[PDB]
This record gives structure tokens, C-alpha cells and sequence, in this order.
RNA sequence: AGGUUCGUGGUAGGAGAGCGUUCUAAGGGCGGUGAAGUCAGACCGGAAGGACUGGUGGAGCGCUUAGAAGUGAGAAUGCCG
RNA sequence: UACUCGGGAGUCAGACUGCGAGUGAUAAGAUCCGUAGUCGAAAGGGAAACAGCCCAGACCACCAGUUAAGGUCCCCAAAUA
RNA sequence: GAAAGUUAUAAAUGAAGCGGUCUGGAAAGGCCCGCCAAAGACGGUAACAGCCCGGUAGUUGAAAUGGCUUUCCCUCCAGAGUGGAUCCUGAGUACGACGGAACACGUGAAAUUCCGUCGGAAUCCGGGAGGACCAUCUCCCAAGGCUAAAUACUCCCUAGUGACCGAUAGUGAACCAGUACCGUGAGGGAAAGGUGAAAAGCACCCCGGAAGGGGAGUGAAACAGUUCCUGAAACCGUGUGCCUACAAGUAGUUAGAGCCCGUUAAUGGGUGAUAGCGUGCCUUUUGUAGAAUGAACCGGCGAGUUACGAUUUGUUGCAAGGUUAAGCGGAAAAAGCGGAGCCGUAGCGAAAGCGAGUCUGAAUAGGGCGCAUAAGUAACAGGUCGUAGACCCGAAACCAGGUGAUC
């Protein structure tokens, strides 16, 4: 690489801007800072949501709802990411881990009816959209349920 | 891709064949310079600390009454204005090094073991060893393929003796095969490199 | 690592200092007053390129009147001959012809008249 | 240390499917004799946070 | 790379291009036939700045391409001499 | 030139002059509004001097020319028109 | 209580140029020749040394004392199966009422643990918990005790490292430093490094009481002579080229005669009789020459930084995918392994839930949010923000432990 030669990708490092050095950089004396102020203090400015005493937008608009604890959230496939696969095989949820459609099974794998599928296929999963199910059924495949 | 193999004495051994995936792809130059910075960062200590202005000895009471006197207004004999005060802001102990993602990491070895091979400047070897440490022995080896500059041996097995007489010489270094890395190959000028080492150079990637 | 000031200061104070050779007390000696002198020696400066090319003209017109009194005449009817003939002398070359070669004012200035009368 | 999450906002505002903040009509507790039923029909959906607040409050909700 | 048109006062402030300082890596260098420092000159560039020659000094120091910062002072009734 | 989205600010003590009003005494270099200008942030020329009035907007150099407000007996350039 | 091995506390041996020549006070330097290397680490020597010295790599070494590791010696040892009438399994405790505390949990629907005061169980057909509580189910036996390793720290000892400081810096302290000095006391707390390679540290003569000088001598240098390398500026002097005693001066600038010189040689330098124009710098202000503020002068020191997060722009790798964290490995490396996890690929609703749709609604209505109309992610760099002293200096005050009635 000849390190005597070394030049970094262009636009990919830029130069650090210091203040307080002169009047000739345009940052001199205050330092982009004004003049006499809350702000021009060392440590000055007000909190993220704080207004200067006028009620904050949060506290004039009322809470809303609960969280349910039994919460379930299904894992989601939809029909495109289905035409990966030969017709004939039967395709498990054990199955679809592992060829990196599903990273983690959240509750369950679930089928939606997003796109087309072409091939006839026989799936196994725990949850089915009313609008999946009739898909692969016209495909000529089977719908079973874990 | 295609190289001459050369025996110790410095003769002709025949040819070799070396993976065009690995020594015969397009350099990214600009890769290159990166993974080359991140090493080189990662490799000091960055053991420096200085005193502020609660740390240095002393201070505490107020030097003199805050009106009236005709003096300045002062607050402590250590403040960071004083003659013997604390610094402002400083360096502190702190750590450089990062790294970079593993497939840009193995697209940089890649390319600079590449480069060399379009640069004419490595000389596949069919086998260096030598019976008794002997660093009279090595340089006369360096005699017998013109190297006469810096330069990287590369041995995967055997070599009963390569890493001890080499150590005196200034510009040699010896690394088993396994050690190879950007920085270093890309810090010495040529690259000596056994036939038996080359598989295992080629095997990783 | 540590970047103790030297020889950087007082270069550019030196520098300064020695552009204030010449002036009165301690002008020529301490950094903070001679500053303040060069800084305004040059806005001096500045502004005499422009009053020197008004102070100069207002010496050629006071020359070429002074002149042209000697041949009944003045400045302000003399230049309108001059324009009202088609000649395009300047002032300075004017007022040297009037110091030096005097006979060739007179020259001029005949055809100056003579514009006015036709 | 990672900053923390406003927690009294984060119990009245909802995050959309394009990354901006929904909340709630806040004139309704307890004087809706006062109030015209045209009045009260829109109260009781959900609006969304204008362009000026997002840009004074976008931090205190930003892992929410 | 070259043309045409329109422009080039400026505080708070925004954007860009740069000089200089200490240190590190590589290349390539000078120095008891005199290094850094220091003193004087009427030299060079658009600015920050950079050379050259001569005196003193008596042993270290530049240049190129990148990297990192205890990074540039005329003012704080600023601290020390 | 507008408009939309996004990154970064500063400002919220204004002043005088002409015009239209309020308070005041149809006073104030007063106080409070609307409207235009200049200063703030603007050097140059004229009002003797004189931030806000009149003319007019400085990229650098010239011992070149024509004009604006204002002027042409001497101080002081130009009509004792 | 013994035997053996290893280690720590002194050390031994240890290769190769007095090579030639030049400058030089002096060779380690320049040029030309050689050699060693399991030894080209570091320091010293009259300037920069692998081959001059102490040494280094390698190989050896323990009388005595301590440490560790094995063996011997010594010391101490009942565990399996079936039955299971009857007997035992931690009492003023476990719980409860009242008042407090710790639990992320502020008495709240408040489980769990602890303290003070009162009340007060069961005991194997028994008892406790699963965030009030009851029934079922599941898990487990409190009110007795012990226990190595993985974790936190460094007053110390040995070997080392640094894109750490280099005498106003780095510890307060490179120097007889917690010293001198200040205070009744607790307590506060400095300034101060450098002759030369080698003292060879000036036999001797002259002025003087001495100090201090002028020669002589040593030395490469005495303009290195016991604050001694270098020796800037303020400040104080001696000599001299030009100007100055009729003049009203932010001290200059432009025009300019005379006099005097001679350069990094170019429409050059010093001083300037006389003429025009001309009310310092900073701060703060509608507005300052301001009779508003700061500065006696010179020199050194003195203010937007770092860690972890958020967002946005630029660059690079891969791309419906992207990427590892802790950790193992190793040279305070580089690979390899590690997919736990996180972001994205689907949204709507308070929630059950439905899903390219969903929610409100009696509604195939209308409307809100979404897809249609689809690029993310890891790393680095710049701008801004949050938590930290957070840009630098500055209060009057508050609280906690101590020292003071010698005034
Ligand atoms: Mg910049
Ligand atoms: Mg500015
Ligand atoms: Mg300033
Ligand atoms: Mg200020
Ligand atoms: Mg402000
Ligand atoms: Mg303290
Ligand atoms: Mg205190
Ligand atoms: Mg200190
Ligand atoms: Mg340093
Ligand atoms: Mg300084
Ligand atoms: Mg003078
Ligand atoms: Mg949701
Ligand atoms: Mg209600
Ligand atoms: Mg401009
Ligand atoms: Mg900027
Ligand atoms: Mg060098
Ligand atoms: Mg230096
Ligand atoms: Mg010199
Ligand atoms: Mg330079
Ligand atoms: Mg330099
Ligand atoms: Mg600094
Ligand atoms: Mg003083
Ligand atoms: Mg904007
Ligand atoms: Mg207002
Ligand atoms: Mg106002
Ligand atoms: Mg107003
Ligand atoms: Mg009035
Ligand atoms: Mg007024
Ligand atoms: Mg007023
Ligand atoms: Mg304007
Ligand atoms: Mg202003
Ligand atoms: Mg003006
Ligand atoms: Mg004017
Ligand atoms: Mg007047
Ligand atoms: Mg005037
Ligand atoms: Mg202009
Ligand atoms: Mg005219
Ligand atoms: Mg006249
Ligand atoms: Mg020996
Ligand atoms: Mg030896
Ligand atoms: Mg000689
Ligand atoms: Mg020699
Ligand atoms: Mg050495
Ligand atoms: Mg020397
Ligand atoms: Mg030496
Ligand atoms: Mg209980
Ligand atoms: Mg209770
Ligand atoms: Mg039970
Ligand atoms: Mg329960
Ligand atoms: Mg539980
Ligand atoms: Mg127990
Ligand atoms: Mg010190
Ligand atoms: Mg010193
Ligand atoms: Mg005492
Ligand atoms: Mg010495
Ligand atoms: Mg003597
Ligand atoms: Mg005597
Ligand atoms: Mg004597
Ligand atoms: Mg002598
Ligand atoms: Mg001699
Ligand atoms: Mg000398
Ligand atoms: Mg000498
Ligand atoms: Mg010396
Ligand atoms: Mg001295
Ligand atoms: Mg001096
Ligand atoms: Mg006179
Ligand atoms: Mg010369
Ligand atoms: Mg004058
Ligand atoms: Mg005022
Ligand atoms: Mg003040
Ligand atoms: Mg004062
Ligand atoms: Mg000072
Ligand atoms: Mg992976
Ligand atoms: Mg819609
Ligand atoms: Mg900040
Ligand atoms: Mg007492």
C-alpha cells in the first residue's frame, strides 16, 4: 500500500471547527453564541419539553388505554417469499427458520395474503388469514394447523 | 495465478498455481486505507492524564474578602488562571481502538495480497528450512533471490529453525501463517511466502 | 501531547513592531501601542490613494488658469474652447505645456479662441 | 448513559406507520353541559401533533 | 480547459477553502566544512505566512503523504516574574 | 424568483426624519400606533464641526475623463458671468 | 514429621576492527575495506559505536532461608434392601392488629422481607408460595450453622510499556519539602535544575585596605572564572549621520526641497524644512473621541473537551437483508469460533383481535391511520442535542466533623 502514499476516500473525513480563535473565522469572540443571555451561559438553556411557563403540550392532553400482559405477537409471512419453494413439499414452521425467512419465533407463524403464490405447496403453520388460507387451497394445496 | 516456484539454493523448482479468487482480484484502494487506519489506531495505549482543579493539593479557602480589598475577585488559589492551577480540560485515559465489519476486514487482506502480485514483488518458495539457527546461513539465503530490502517470510509448518535466525536481522520478520495481517504486509516491501503456506493462506479465504 | 507556545509569539510580534520604525516615543518599542499605529498607518494610507488623485488635479487647474489669464482668458472659458474644438489634452499634460513650453500654450489657446468666436 | 424516555408523554402519544405522533382531543372531563354536541363529535377522536411541537418534543420520544 | 452575462460594504449568524504549532508511521534527506535557538537586512506569495545571506551558538533538525491534538492571546480591577 | 422537506442559527432595549392619528397644552431630542426612508450593520461628497437631513453604495492599482447634491471675491478647485 | 523436584533472595561464562585515510580539541562521523550474529536491547566513553567498556542472546550457579508441587509418614471412617403399628422433623415462633423501613414499587388493589409494642397456630390426615383473596392444580419443607472459584482495590516488591510532562510543565516537593514562613491552635504552605570532556577552578607582575580590575597562563572556547549552556523584551547608558529655541501637535499619512549613504538592484535606504487630510484599542449600547468600562510596560501561563446515548449529512461493505455483544484464542496483535440479541421486511385498535387492511359505526356508507407508490443495515467522519462541573473565572449564604475564654 505504500503507507507513504496513504490518502483517505474523498468527502469521507472532514476537519473538526474550534471557536473562540479570532475574529477572522467568523466564531471569534462570542463563539456563534449572541449576546447576554440564558443561552449564552455556560450550561444555559432550558429542559427538552420546557416552554418558560406556559403549560407544556403533554399536560393538556389526557392519557389513553392499557397494556394487556397476554399480549400475542405472531411472526408474519406473506405469499411472495412462498414461491422459494418446489411444488410438492411440505413446508413447517421448523422448516422456515432455518432457511432465514424467520430470524425468531415471536408466538407463532402466521400467513397473510399479500402478493401471489403459483406453486402448489402444502404449508403448516399456527394461524391463518381468511384470505391465505383460500390462496394455496386454489393452488391445490393443503392447509393444516399446529 | 501463475507464479515460478523457486528452491532455497535460489534455482528454478518449476511453477505454481496460485487461486485467482484470492490473489487475482480488482484492488480497492480506498478499503484498503481504511482497515489499515483502524489497526494502526487500535494499537496505542493512550496512558496520559493531567489534574484538574479539584484534584490538585491544596485550595479550598477563599484567598482574600470578596469586596472592598481592591483586588480582583478570587475564589481559589488553584483555580485555573493561577500559576500552579489546574488544567482545564486535558487528556484523560482512553481507549482508540474499533473495529470494522468482518467481510470489509477480509476484502482488505485480499487486496493487498493481490497488489503485491500485480507489482511483481512475491516470490513463492518451494520449501525453507535449516538444520542449526545460523544467522550467517539466512543472509546468504537472502543472497541467492535478490532481495536486498525489507522484507516478510511467511512459513506454515516445519521450519525448525527460520523464526530464531532471522531475529538480529533488521528488516525481516517472520510470522507462521496464521499472523498475516494488513498492516504488516502492507508495512514491509516484498513477501516471501512458502509453497505450504499458501493453502493454508488460501483455505481461510 | 503538549504544545507549549515558542518562537511563534514573538515572531509575529517582531514582525509588527519593526513596521513602526520611525515613530515617536514608544511607538517604535512596545508591541500593544505600535500595533495600534501600523493597523491605523495603513487605513491612512488607504484613503490617500484616493485624495492624492484629487489633491493633484486641483494643482494642474490652478497652473493652467494661471496661465491662461495671460492670454485674456480664464479656466472655465478656456476649457469649453478646447472641448467646442475637438482637442482632448488632458490637465496634467496641460498645465507641464504651460511650465515648460510655454510657447506651445499659446498655440492652444489661439485655437481655443477661435472655437469660441466660430 | 442512554437517555431516558419521557414517560408522561409516553403514555398519550402513538407512534404512526410514517414516523410522525398522534394524540388525543383534551377538552373532555367534566363540563359537557357547556359544550354543543357538534362540539363534543369532535372531541372525542384523535388528532395529530403539529410540525412545531414534533420539532421542540421529537427527543424526549425517540425510543418509545 | 476556455468563453458570455450578472455581481464582489457589512454587525449577530450560516457555508467553504486554507496557514502555522507539538507528537506518530513510512519514504527520502542535512549536520562539528557547524543543528535548533537568537540578532539584522532593501527577498517571495492574495492573507494567515515562507526562503536566502551574514554575526552569535555549539548538537540536533527539516521535506513529502496521512493520523492525533494540552492548537494560535492585547484586554478577564486575570496568576507569576 | 416563488413553494415543499430537512441540518444550523441569531433576534424579541431600537433611534431619528416626512406623512395620518391618540395621550400631552394642536409643548418636549416626550409617549404610544400605522406608513416610507436612513442609521443600527454604511465608508465617500455637502450641511463650519455634527449616527438618523440632501447626493450616492468602497474587489485592488493609476500624477486619466464626465457628472450628482452643493458651489465659482480671498482662506479654498471653479463666473469679480 | 521426612524425602525429591521447581521457584525467589548474591552471581559465572559469553562471538566479532587498537583496519586504512580526511576534517577535527577529541571519531562513535565521511570515503574505502572486513567480520559476528540464538548476541543490531539499553547505557557509558572527548560528536551519532553490533565488533572500546558494563553488558545483550544462549548456557550455567546456592552455603543458608522462605514459597510451591508430589511421595512417604500420620489421622479418621459403616452403606444397601424391605416393612413402616407407634414415635420425631427447630413456639411466645409462623402469622394478625397498630406505627415505621427495605423492596424499581411514595399505602396504593399491595403480595415479599425487616424493626418496636400487644395478641397468638398447626405440627405429616401437617405446613408455605405462585403480587389482595377463595376453590382447584403445580412447586417446595421456614422459624440452626459452615463452605473454595469466577468479583472489587493497590501503601508496597520485581520486570516492563506510553502517537504522557520536560523545570510557571510533571506530585505541593527533579535541589536536605510538608522544609522556610504565617497562626494560641486545628490548620495554610512556598521559591530554588545546567562551568567544562577533564578542576586542568587563573604560579607570577601592576593599581587597591579590600572588593574589583589590566597583563600572563590552562583550556577548542575565559564575551565558559564557583546562578558558570543559550541569553529575547521591558528598563538604563556611551558615541555619532539628519532635524529642532515665533511654535497650538491621537503624533501619523500623502506631496515635498535640502543633507547623508549604497541594497536580497529596484521606478533603492536614513532624516526630514514646508503644505493638505486626520478626535487611540477593547466592552456595552438607539447612539461612545467620549467627561461610561478595562489595561503602568515587557515575558510566560490562561477558556466549547471527553465518555455513553439520540438525530441528520458524507464515505465505504453487503443487500430483503444487515450485524454480532459478553466470552474462547493470541504477542496489551491478526485470523478463526461465538446468532444470545438488536434494526429492517405490515399495519390498524385502549384491548380481545383482524390483517393489505384495520378502527369508529346498525352500515357494502363516510372518515382517521396504512399498502398501493416498498431499502435497509454495520462502521467511521462532520453539525446539533441529552446525562455528567460540561465554556472560563466570581458570590452572600447552607450542612457535617473538629480547634479555640493566653484578647
Ligand atoms: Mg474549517
Ligand atoms: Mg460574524
Ligand atoms: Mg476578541
Ligand atoms: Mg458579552
Ligand atoms: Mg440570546
Ligand atoms: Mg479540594
Ligand atoms: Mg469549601
Ligand atoms: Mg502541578
Ligand atoms: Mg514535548
Ligand atoms: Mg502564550
Ligand atoms: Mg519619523
Ligand atoms: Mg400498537
Ligand atoms: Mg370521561
Ligand atoms: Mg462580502
Ligand atoms: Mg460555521
Ligand atoms: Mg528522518
Ligand atoms: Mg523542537
Ligand atoms: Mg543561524
Ligand atoms: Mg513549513
Ligand atoms: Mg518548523
Ligand atoms: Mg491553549
Ligand atoms: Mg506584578
Ligand atoms: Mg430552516
Ligand atoms: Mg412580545
Ligand atoms: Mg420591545
Ligand atoms: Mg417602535
Ligand atoms: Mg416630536
Ligand atoms: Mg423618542
Ligand atoms: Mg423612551
Ligand atoms: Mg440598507
Ligand atoms: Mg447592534
Ligand atoms: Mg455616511
Ligand atoms: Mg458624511
Ligand atoms: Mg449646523
Ligand atoms: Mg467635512
Ligand atoms: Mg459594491
Ligand atoms: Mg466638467
Ligand atoms: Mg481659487
Ligand atoms: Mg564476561
Ligand atoms: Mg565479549
Ligand atoms: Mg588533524
Ligand atoms: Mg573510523
Ligand atoms: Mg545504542
Ligand atoms: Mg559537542
Ligand atoms: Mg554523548
Ligand atoms: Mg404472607
Ligand atoms: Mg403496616
Ligand atoms: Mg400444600
Ligand atoms: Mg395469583
Ligand atoms: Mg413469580
Ligand atoms: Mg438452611
Ligand atoms: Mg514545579
Ligand atoms: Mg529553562
Ligand atoms: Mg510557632
Ligand atoms: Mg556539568
Ligand atoms: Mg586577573
Ligand atoms: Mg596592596
Ligand atoms: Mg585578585
Ligand atoms: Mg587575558
Ligand atoms: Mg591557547
Ligand atoms: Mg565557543
Ligand atoms: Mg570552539
Ligand atoms: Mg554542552
Ligand atoms: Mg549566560
Ligand atoms: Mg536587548
Ligand atoms: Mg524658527
Ligand atoms: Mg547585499
Ligand atoms: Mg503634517
Ligand atoms: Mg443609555
Ligand atoms: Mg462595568
Ligand atoms: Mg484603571
Ligand atoms: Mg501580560
Ligand atoms: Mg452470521
Ligand atoms: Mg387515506
Ligand atoms: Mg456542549
Ligand atoms: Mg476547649
Amino acid at each position: 500500500m505504500k503507507l507513504h502514499e496513504l490518502k483517505p476516500s474523498e468527502g469521507s473525513r472532514k476537519e473538526r471547527n474550534r471557536v473562540g480563535r479570532g475574529t477572522g473565522s467568523g466564531n471569534g469572540k462570542t463563539s456563534g453564541r449572541g449576546h447576554k443571555g440564558q443561552k449564552a451561559r455556560s450550561g444555559g438553556g432550558v429542559r427538552l419539553g420546557f416552554e418558560g411557563g406556559q403549560l407544556p403540550l403533554f399536560r393538556r392532553i389526557p392519557k389513553r388505554g392499557f397494556t394487556n400482559i397476554n399480549r400475542k405477537e405472531f411472526a408474519i409471512v406473506n405469499l411472495d417469499v412462498l414461491n422459494r419453494f418446489e411444488d410438492g413439499t411440505e413446508v413447517t414452521p421448523e422448516l422456515l427458520i432455518e432457511t432465514g425467512i424467520i430470524r425468531n419465533e415471536k408466538s407463532g407463524i402466521k400467513i397473510l395474503s399479500d402478493g401471489n403464490i403459483e406453486k402448489k405447496l402444502t404449508v403448516k403453520a399456527n394461524k391463518f388469514s381468511a384470505a391465505a388460507k383460500e390462496a394455496i387451497e386454489a393452488a391445490g394445496g393443503k392447509t393444516e394447523v399446529i | 495465478p501463475k507464479l515460478s516456484l523457486l528452491k532455497q539454493d535460489g534455482t528454478n523448482a518449476g511453477e505454481i498455481t496460485l487461486n485467482d479468487t484470492v490473489f487475482g482480484i480488482e484492488p480497492n484502494e480506498k478499503v484498503v486505507v481504511d482497515v489499515i487506519l483502524s489497526q494502526r489506531a487500535s494499537l496505542r495505549q493512550g496512558t496520559h492524564k493531567v489534574k484538574n482543579r479539584s484534584e490538585v493539593r491544596g485550595g479550598g479557602r477563599k484567598p482574600w474578602r470578596q469586596k472592598g480589598t481592591g483586588r480582583a475577585r478570587q475564589g481559589s488559589i488553584r483555580s485555573p488562571q493561577w500559576r500552579g492551577g489546574g488544567v482545564v480540560f486535558g487528556p484523560t485515559p482512553r481507549s482508540y481502538a474499533y473495529k470494522l465489519p468482518k467481510k470489509v476486514r477480509r476484502l482488505a487482506i485480499k487486496s493487498i495480497l493481490s497488489s503485491k502480485v500485480n507489482e511483481e514483488k512475491l516470490v513463492v518458495l518451494e520449501g525453507l528450512t535449516f538444520d542449526a539457527p545460523k544467522t550467517k546461513e539466512f543472509a546468504a539465503f537472502l543472497k541467492n533471490i535478490s532481495v536486498d530490502t525489507k522484507a516478510l517470510i511467511v512459513v506454515a509448518g516445519e521450519s525448525e529453525n527460520v523464526e530464531l535466525s532471522a531475529r538480529n536481522l533488521q528488516g525481516i520478520t517472520v510470522i507462521p501463517a496464521e499472523s498475516i495481517s494488513v498492516l504488516e504486509v502492507a508495512k514491509h516491501d516484498k513477501l516471501i511466502i512458502t509453497k505450504a503456506a499458501v493453502e493454508k493462506v488460501e483455505e481461510v479465504l | 501531547p503538549r504544545v507549549k507556545g515558542g518562537t511563534v509569539t514573538r515572531k509575529r510580534r517582531k514582525k509588527i513592531v519593526k513596521l513602526a520604525k520611525g515613530y515617536y516615543g514608544s511607538k517604535h518599542l512596545l508591541f500593544k501601542v505600535a500595533n495600534q499605529a501600523v493597523m491605523k498607518s495603513y487605513q491612512y494610507a488607504y484613503r490617500d490613494r484616493r485624495q492624492k488623485k484629487r489633491d493633484f488635479r486641483r494643482l494642474w487647474i490652478a497652473r493652467i488658469n494661471a496661465a491662461a489669464r495671460m492670454q485674456d482668458l480664464s479656466y472655465s472659458k478656456l476649457m469649453h474652447g478646447l472641448k467646442l474644438a475637438g482637442i482632448d489634452i488632458n490637465r496634467k499634460m496641460l498645465a507641464d505645456l504651460a511650465v515648460n513650453d510655454i510657447a506651445s500654450f499659446n498655440t492652444l489657446a489661439d485655437s481655443a479662441k477661435k472655437a469660441l468666436a466660430k | 448513559p442512554k437517555m431516558k424516555t419521557h414517560r408522561g408523554s409516553a403514555k398519550r402519544f402513538k407512534r404512526t406507520g410514517s414516523g410522525k405522533l398522534k394524540r388525543r382531543h383534551g377538552f373532555t372531563s367534566h363540563m359537557f353541559a357547556n359544550k354543543s354536541q357538534k362540539q363534543k363529535r369532535k372531541l372525542r377522536k384523535s388528532a395529530m401533533v403539529s410540525a412545531g411541537d414534533f420539532k421542540r418534543i421529537r427527543q424526549m420520544v425517540a425510543k418509545m
